[PDB]
DNA sequence: TACAAAATTCCATGACA
DNA sequence: ATTGTCATGGAATTTTGTA
DNA sequence: TACAAAATTCCATGACA
DNA sequence: ATTGTCATGGAATTTTGTA
């Protein structure tokens, strides 16, 4: 029954390793399954601890009912598992090598990789400072389905930085 | 000269008949219910009033009671009040005996991200090397982000805000005139982004009430969570942030989180009332909830308040007054009345200051 | 157990009929105007209320709005209020929302030298090596003596007072509980002389209002006399003393000097009204002037004041509260109500403290 | 006409030199002509400057219309003269070697000398600390004329230290 | 068409600077 | 040139369950 | 047995801690 | 065991000088 809502499901994945920017190498990527809203956190490794430090920041603003990811070692560890049980998050794994996430999220996760590469060339090492700009761009991009931007679906208003 | 006429029994405007006026010791005297008093020549009166006032720099009645011991003349307080208005010392040292008009209750911002209020709390007891907290409150929703810093600096603010505005960019940020926000580095950071900077009138934290009021809650919550324990606040900030953002305002019947997102996250005791509404239905229930929220009105004026008038003489309060030195600046003119509680003055001397009336007193006399 | 009865349609005191109560997911549920809510077993309710309250240590309504998201049961706030009254942290950290009763206006002492009020002002900017002022005010007359000291010490006080009491000896000296007056050396100095020592309740300078109020005037006068100039206050003390003692109180229509001596000295603008009365006639005009002086009455109580009742739980305010630590002491009982504004408590734990109600809050719930 | 009043006339004189107490040697003696009230100030010399420092203390509580004294060098100096003109005090001198002051003041000035000697023997060097005690004694002593004490005539009440 | 008690709302009070 | 805010808990008012 | 203006009183406001 | 105080200057009220 229940129609899809924000905070229902956060899809997380790692992008990296990238050329070192401010001594960081990876980007944890969180996308909200219903809105397409996207948070990006720069980490030093694709490790449980990096994931937890990053997710601690996000989850102090909103906690998802479900985190979905691939069977990356960082997400399947029992530290990460005990972390999510503490916050009453259910963990959901896509089967190995058959990584499914909803249609909208795939298209988003695609935009990101490209959006990154397009500006992670020319300036391959200054990408840390650009994360805020990248994130806004993503979150204020029209979905051809809905023609609401993730920002609009999340906050229910227009944004002061349209694209 | 003008005293000559009197003893000769002729009338003068001011000096009542029925009292006999006589000469003794080369001074002119008068018999009065009170007693026998000297009437000084008009050319002496300013000096006399000055001597009386100068003994202790007394106000009207106390100055008058001295003078009345020895002298009488028509309209003594009129002359008394003239000195008081010219006593530089009494003017810059005396307290006001008139309250500011009623506070304004500025409209709630229409939507989230319209206006951010920001302030630093601290110094706090060192935690993990950190001493201060950057507190950012969305005007509309009350939603608050907390960042721990090592100093209340521009660079710290910029670092913290680049993280925040990586989620949304505000139209306006309001702060007090603390060093960290009035730096030109901060201005440029804001101009880069189309953010407008809006500062409170100097030394008036009521103007930042949204955040200051929020600082109270943060500190109160930290306090409770730290009873018994050593003050390790650094680890608690995230917890506090979350806890506060998901706390109900008894008068609104909503949490800041609710006002920002229109649905609860996966937190304890999450509200489910809209489980069957589609996001869209929900989001317009939200647009309706936001516009209908309680708004307070301004209180009655107190019996003895004053409001600022263009051209009136006022005095700005001395901010950090040294020991044994005047609490007030010299008189200045109101140039513009921005609202009944905020004013522009031509000061010391002379630059335009935008100033809160709470930091003003009207010059008396 | 007690929930079993309900789904079977039988009535229970508290649970209204007309709402249908059903089973789902092994939990008992109820359909309500608000929505569908879970009714927990009574053995779970304390824990639930605790979890809600603990998220941010919220008060009644804010705690209730959480719980109401998921649960319903008879008399929820009754249970909410029970936790709030047992939350050690909320009790010692929350502000009071109830004012003290109206201040008392203790009788003016009947005659000069009946009661001295004394306090130190300072530190002031060094003058001739001096930093503090001993201020002594006669309760009845307002007459004030000023002594400059290098520290606010017992020895300084004793040196100064041996000079003063070389003119008259007071029945009572009232001071705050500052180190200089609570020393046993001071007690002995007083007992040597038949002077009674009377101290104000701790951290409550209103109780020494006669002197504190006089400190204002001294400082204000020094300030004016020092405008422009370097702060050389040491030479001005005598001048200030004299000036103030011969200043009229607009409401009394007398100077302290007048109230003490019943005639003016040879000072500027000296009053001559009694030039023809013999000292004796004058001195009984004085006895009449002293007894007839204006006495203020206590103000109306504010809408929401509290007064202390023997056996009531109250909390003493924490004097010098460290950063991020509770502003209140744990609960204590009122043992005696000395007057409606002063109280004896059995404290921490347990000694008798005599305490001002302004430094108390009643324990809520 | 005018009946005699407090502050009408202060008679001042020096007693000394005495054995050194706290390195002081003289006592300036001020007696109010109408009440018989007595202030005592310990000085290091019978000099204008000592007199002025002492009298500065007294005159910050009440100023006499007239100070009367003998033609002691300290009182006849022009510093002391300029001092009194500043405070609008008139100076009055008794002729030399014929030192007249009212009957009541002579009797008082006598009591003092004796009162001093009676306690400035046995303990000839501890007299500084005793000045407060001496002063009270004097000021709460019944005048056989009036049978009011100086304290009573000055303040118009009974004192808390009667004698 | 009215009751007592529970639920809700009102709002002074104080604390953030 | 800009502007007070709002959690708290007794008391006051209004709603509720039952008649 | 009445008026306008001066004189006096009232009293909120803020500052001493 | 102890307790608010009072100068200040506009406004409100009362007194005054003249009729
Ligand atoms: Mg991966
Ligand atoms: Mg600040
Ligand atoms: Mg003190
Ligand atoms: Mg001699
Ligand atoms: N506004
Ligand atoms: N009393
Ligand atoms: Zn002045
Ligand atoms: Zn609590």
């Amino acid at each position: 029954d229940r129609p899809q809502k924000p905070f229902d499901k956060f899809f997380i994945d790692y992008i990296g390793p990238l050329p070192p920017s401010q001594g960081y190498l990876y980007v944890l990527v969180v996308v909200d399954g219903m809105t397409g809203f996207t948070w990006l956190y720069p980490t030093k490794a694709p490790s449980t601890s990096a994931t937890v430090k990053s997710l601690n920041v996000l989850t102090s603003i909103a906690i998802p009912k479900v985190i979905h990811s691939d069977q990356g070692a960082a997400f399947t560890s029992s530290t990460f598992a005990e972390w999510a049980k503490e916050r009453g998050i259910h963990l959901e794994f896509s089967t190995p090598y058959h990584p499914q996430s909803s249609g909208k999220v795939e298209r988003k996760n695609s935009d990101i990789k490209r959006l990154l590469t397009k500006l992670l060339v020319g300036r391959p090492t200054k990408w840390y400072d650009l994360l805020p700009v990248v994130q806004l761009a993503l979150n204020n991009t029209y979905s051809p389905v809905l023609k609401y931007t993730p920002h609009q679906l999340l906050f229910g208003i227009d944004s002061n930085t349209p694209f | 000269a003008e005293l000559d006429q009197l003893l000769q029994g002729h009338y003068i405007k001011g000096y009542p008949k029925q009292y006999t006026y006589f000469l003794e010791d080369g001074k002119v005297k008068v018999s009065r219910p009170e007693g026998v008093k000297i009437i000084p020549p008009q050319s002496d009166r300013q000096k006399i009033v000055l001597q009386a006032h100068n003994l202790a720099h007394t106000g009207r009645e106390a100055t008058l009671l001295k003078i009345a011991n020895l002298y009488w003349w028509p309209n003594m307080r009129k002359d008394v009040v003239k000195q008081l208005g010219r006593c530089q010392q009494c003017l810059i040292t005396n307290a006001s005996n008139k309250a500011s008009g009623p506070i304004l209750r500025p409209d709630r911002p229409q939507k989230p991200f319209d206006k951010f209020f920001i302030d630093y709390i601290g110094p706090l007891p060192p935690s993990q090397g950190y001493l201060y907290v950057l507190v950012v409150v969305d005007g509309m929703t009350g939603f608050t982000w907390l960042y721990p810093t090592k100093a209340p600096s521009t660079s710290a603010t910029v670092k913290s805000l680049n993280v925040l505005t990586s989620i949304a960019i505000p139209k306006v940020i309001h702060s007090d005139q603390g060093a960290a926000f009035t730096s030109s580095t901060f201005a440029e950071w804001a101009k880069e982004r189309g953010i407008h900077l809006e500062f409170s009138t100097p030394y008036h934290p009521q103007s930042s009430g949204k955040v200051e009021r929020k600082n109270s809650d943060i500190k109160r919550l930290l306090t409770k969570l730290l009873v018994g324990r050593p003050t390790k606040w650094y680890d608690l900030l995230p917890v506090v942030q979350l806890a506060l953002n998901n706390t109900y305002s008894p008068v609104l019947k909503y949490t800041p989180h609710q006002l920002l997102f229109g649905i609860d996250s996966n937190t304890p005791f999450a509200n489910q009332d809209t489980l069957d509404l589609t996001r869209e239905e929900e989001l317009s229930l939200l647009q309706e909830i936001r516009t209908s929220l309680y708004h307070p009105s301004t209180p009655p004026a107190s019996s003895r308040s004053w409001s600022p008038v263009v051209g009136q003489l006022v005095q700005e309060r001395v901010a950090r007054p040294a020991s044994l030195r005047p609490r007030w600046h010299k008189p200045s003119t109101v140039l513009k009345v921005l609202n009944p509680r905020t004013v522009v003055i031509l000061d010391h001397l002379g630059n335009n200051r935008t100033v809160s009336i709470d930091n003003l007193k009207p010059t008396s006399h």
